[PDB]
Protein backbone atom coordinates (compact mmCIF):
# COMPACT_ATOMS: atom_id res chain seq x y z
CA UNK A 1 0.00 0.00 0.00
CA UNK A 2 2.98 2.22 -0.07
CA UNK A 3 5.08 1.39 -2.96
CA UNK A 4 3.21 3.31 -5.99
CA UNK A 5 0.32 5.77 -6.90
CA UNK A 6 -1.68 2.63 -8.41
CA UNK A 7 -1.62 1.27 -4.68
CA UNK A 8 -3.74 4.58 -3.29
CA UNK A 9 -7.34 4.64 -4.14
CA UNK A 10 -8.10 8.63 -5.25
CA UNK A 11 -9.28 8.97 -1.41
CA UNK A 12 -6.65 6.92 0.18
CA UNK A 13 -4.21 9.49 -1.17
CA UNK A 14 -6.31 12.51 -0.86
CA UNK A 15 -5.95 11.42 3.54
CA UNK A 16 -2.52 11.37 2.71
CA UNK A 17 -1.80 15.29 1.00
CA UNK A 18 -4.52 16.58 4.07
CA UNK A 19 -2.70 14.97 6.35
CA UNK A 20 0.19 16.65 5.17
CA UNK A 21 -1.03 19.63 4.48
CA UNK A 22 -2.45 19.66 8.52
CA UNK A 23 0.76 18.50 9.71
CA UNK A 24 -1.19 15.55 11.38
CA UNK A 25 1.91 14.25 12.72
CA UNK A 26 2.99 13.51 16.20
CA UNK A 27 6.44 14.78 14.79
CA UNK A 28 8.28 16.69 12.53
CA UNK A 29 10.07 13.23 11.15
CA UNK A 30 6.96 11.54 10.51
CA UNK A 31 6.15 14.61 8.43
CA UNK A 32 9.04 15.10 6.49
CA UNK A 33 8.65 10.66 5.66
CA UNK A 34 5.34 11.47 4.46
CA UNK A 35 6.66 14.53 2.11
CA UNK A 36 9.56 12.62 0.80
CA UNK A 37 7.02 9.18 0.17
CA UNK A 38 4.68 12.06 -1.33
CA UNK A 39 6.97 12.87 -3.71
CA UNK A 40 7.92 9.55 -4.78
CA UNK A 41 4.44 8.87 -5.29
CA UNK A 42 3.62 11.11 -7.27
CA UNK A 43 6.57 11.47 -10.07
CA UNK A 44 6.13 14.80 -10.55
CA UNK A 45 8.93 17.33 -11.22
CA UNK A 46 7.61 19.95 -8.54
CA UNK A 47 8.08 17.09 -6.05
CA UNK A 48 6.98 19.17 -2.61
CA UNK A 49 6.80 22.32 -3.99
CA UNK A 50 3.22 20.70 -5.21
CA UNK A 51 2.23 21.74 -1.56
CA UNK A 52 4.57 24.26 -0.13
CA UNK A 53 5.26 26.74 -3.18
CA UNK A 54 2.46 26.17 -5.67
CA UNK A 55 2.91 27.92 -9.59
CA UNK A 56 0.55 30.44 -9.60
CA UNK A 57 -2.80 30.00 -10.06
CA UNK A 58 -2.86 26.51 -8.48
CA UNK A 59 -4.75 25.56 -6.09
CA UNK A 60 -3.13 24.05 -3.23
CA UNK A 61 -5.68 22.86 -0.82
CA UNK A 62 -5.71 18.85 -0.60
CA UNK A 63 -8.10 18.45 -3.28
CA UNK A 64 -6.59 20.93 -5.51
CA UNK A 65 -2.92 18.87 -5.16
CA UNK A 66 -4.92 15.57 -5.61
CA UNK A 67 -6.35 16.79 -8.77
CA UNK A 68 -2.93 18.64 -9.76
CA UNK A 69 -1.04 15.08 -9.42
CA UNK A 70 -3.97 13.48 -11.22
CA UNK A 71 -4.65 15.82 -14.24
CA UNK A 72 -0.37 15.72 -14.87
CA UNK A 73 0.00 12.19 -14.56
CA UNK A 74 -3.28 11.94 -16.89
CA UNK A 75 -1.22 14.11 -19.66
CA UNK A 76 2.17 12.46 -19.12
CA UNK A 77 1.72 8.43 -19.35
CA UNK A 78 1.50 7.35 -16.00
CA UNK A 79 -0.85 5.05 -14.53
CA UNK A 80 -3.39 6.31 -12.30
CA UNK A 81 -5.03 5.94 -8.72
CA UNK A 82 -6.72 2.14 -8.02
CA UNK A 83 -9.95 1.39 -8.92
CA UNK B 1 26.50 13.79 24.76
CA UNK B 2 26.15 16.56 22.87
CA UNK B 3 26.52 20.52 24.38
CA UNK B 4 23.30 21.24 22.66
CA UNK B 5 21.29 19.07 24.80
CA UNK B 6 22.52 21.44 28.06
CA UNK B 7 20.54 23.97 28.92
CA UNK B 8 20.54 27.73 28.44
CA UNK B 9 18.71 30.98 28.05
CA UNK B 10 18.62 32.59 25.08
CA UNK B 11 20.12 35.86 24.34
CA UNK B 12 21.33 38.48 21.75
CA UNK B 13 19.01 40.97 19.68
CA UNK B 14 18.92 39.19 16.09
CA UNK B 15 18.42 41.70 12.78
CA UNK B 16 15.43 42.90 11.16
CA UNK B 17 14.13 41.08 8.33
CA UNK B 18 11.64 41.14 5.26
CA UNK B 19 9.64 39.31 3.27
CA UNK B 20 12.51 37.48 1.39
CA UNK B 21 13.79 35.73 5.02
CA UNK B 22 13.73 32.49 4.04
CA UNK B 23 14.74 32.80 0.54
CA UNK B 24 18.15 34.50 2.13
CA UNK B 25 18.36 31.35 4.00
CA UNK B 26 19.51 29.74 0.86
CA UNK B 27 22.31 32.05 0.39
CA UNK B 28 26.07 33.32 1.45
CA UNK B 29 26.00 32.58 5.94
CA UNK B 30 22.31 31.85 6.25
CA UNK B 31 19.72 34.54 7.41
CA UNK B 32 19.62 36.14 11.10
CA UNK B 33 17.08 35.51 13.47
CA UNK B 34 13.99 38.13 12.84
CA UNK B 35 14.88 41.50 15.46
CA UNK B 36 11.20 40.25 16.46
CA UNK B 37 11.19 36.81 17.31
CA UNK B 38 14.59 37.48 19.43
CA UNK B 39 12.21 39.85 21.28
CA UNK B 40 9.61 37.04 22.14
CA UNK B 41 12.90 34.27 22.93
CA UNK B 42 15.59 36.61 25.21
CA UNK B 43 15.26 35.29 28.43
CA UNK B 44 13.51 32.15 28.42
CA UNK B 45 15.24 28.76 29.76
CA UNK B 46 15.31 25.84 27.00
CA UNK B 47 16.13 22.44 28.16
CA UNK B 48 17.90 21.82 24.69
CA UNK B 49 18.90 23.34 21.47
CA UNK B 50 16.26 21.42 19.80
CA UNK B 51 13.84 23.05 22.14
CA UNK B 52 14.61 26.14 21.20
CA UNK B 53 14.17 25.64 17.66
CA UNK B 54 10.94 24.03 18.34
CA UNK B 55 10.38 27.50 20.03
CA UNK B 56 11.16 29.42 17.42
CA UNK B 57 9.01 27.94 14.85
CA UNK B 58 6.21 28.37 17.25
CA UNK B 59 6.80 31.97 17.46
CA UNK B 60 7.16 32.24 13.67
CA UNK B 61 3.76 30.84 13.57
CA UNK B 62 2.71 33.88 15.85
CA UNK B 63 4.11 36.55 13.63
CA UNK B 64 1.79 37.59 10.84
CA UNK B 65 4.73 40.14 9.74
CA UNK B 66 6.91 36.37 9.12
CA UNK B 67 3.92 33.40 8.81
CA UNK B 68 2.37 35.38 5.78
CA UNK B 69 5.43 34.11 3.47
CA UNK B 70 4.24 30.87 4.34
CA UNK B 71 1.36 29.29 2.15
CA UNK B 72 -1.28 27.17 4.06
CA UNK B 73 0.11 23.74 4.20
CA UNK B 74 3.72 25.69 5.83
CA UNK B 75 2.02 27.37 7.95
CA UNK B 76 0.46 24.05 9.11
CA UNK B 77 3.86 23.17 9.84
CA UNK B 78 5.01 25.97 12.41
CA UNK B 79 2.39 25.88 14.13
CA UNK B 80 3.32 22.55 15.00
CA UNK B 81 6.72 24.02 16.20
CA UNK B 82 8.11 22.13 13.12
CA UNK B 83 10.32 23.53 10.58
CA UNK B 84 8.98 25.05 7.09
CA UNK B 85 9.59 23.14 4.36
CA UNK B 86 11.94 24.95 1.94
CA UNK B 87 11.65 24.90 -2.13
CA UNK B 88 12.40 21.53 -3.94
CA UNK B 89 15.72 23.22 -5.15
CA UNK B 90 17.04 23.48 -1.56
CA UNK B 91 16.53 19.95 -0.17
CA UNK B 92 18.79 17.86 0.16
CA UNK B 93 17.37 14.21 -0.09
CA UNK B 94 15.64 13.50 3.54
CA UNK B 95 16.75 16.71 4.63
CA UNK B 96 14.12 19.19 3.29
CA UNK B 97 13.20 21.56 6.28
CA UNK B 98 14.92 25.03 7.05
CA UNK B 99 17.86 23.85 9.58
CA UNK B 100 19.51 26.52 12.19
CA UNK B 101 23.40 27.11 11.72
CA UNK B 102 25.36 28.20 14.42
CA UNK B 103 27.77 30.77 12.74
CA UNK B 104 30.66 30.50 15.23
CA UNK B 105 30.68 26.60 15.60
CA UNK B 106 29.98 25.30 19.10
CA UNK B 107 33.01 23.12 18.70
CA UNK B 108 35.25 26.40 19.27
CA UNK B 109 33.27 27.64 21.74
CA UNK B 110 30.35 29.00 20.08
CA UNK B 111 27.44 30.35 21.75
CA UNK B 112 24.50 27.52 21.56
CA UNK B 113 21.23 29.98 22.50
CA UNK B 114 22.83 33.46 21.47
CA UNK B 115 20.77 34.07 18.53
CA UNK B 116 23.42 36.21 17.02
CA UNK B 117 25.38 33.24 16.39
CA UNK B 118 22.19 31.46 14.80
CA UNK B 119 21.42 31.71 11.22
CA UNK B 120 18.63 29.61 9.12
CA UNK B 121 19.74 27.66 6.39
CA UNK B 122 18.34 25.54 3.58
CA UNK B 123 19.57 21.94 3.56
CA UNK B 124 21.40 22.83 0.63
CA UNK B 125 23.41 25.87 2.17
CA UNK B 126 23.70 24.36 5.39
CA UNK B 127 25.85 21.68 3.90
CA UNK B 128 27.93 23.65 1.55
CA UNK B 129 28.86 26.07 4.18
CA UNK B 130 30.59 23.30 6.66
CA UNK B 131 31.86 22.77 2.78
ZN1 LIG C 1 25.86 24.62 10.83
Amino acid sequence: LKHSISDYTEAEFLQLVTTICNADTSSEEELVKLVTHFAEMTEHPSGSDLIYYPKEGDDDSPSGIVNTVKQWRAANGKSGFKQ
Amino acid sequence: ESKRNKPGKATGKGKPVGDKWLDDAGKDSGAPIPDRIADKLRDKEFKSFDDFRKAVWEEVSKDPELSKNLNPSNKSSVSKGYSPFTPKNQQVGGRKVYELHHDKPISQGGEVYDMDNIRVTTPKRHIDIHR
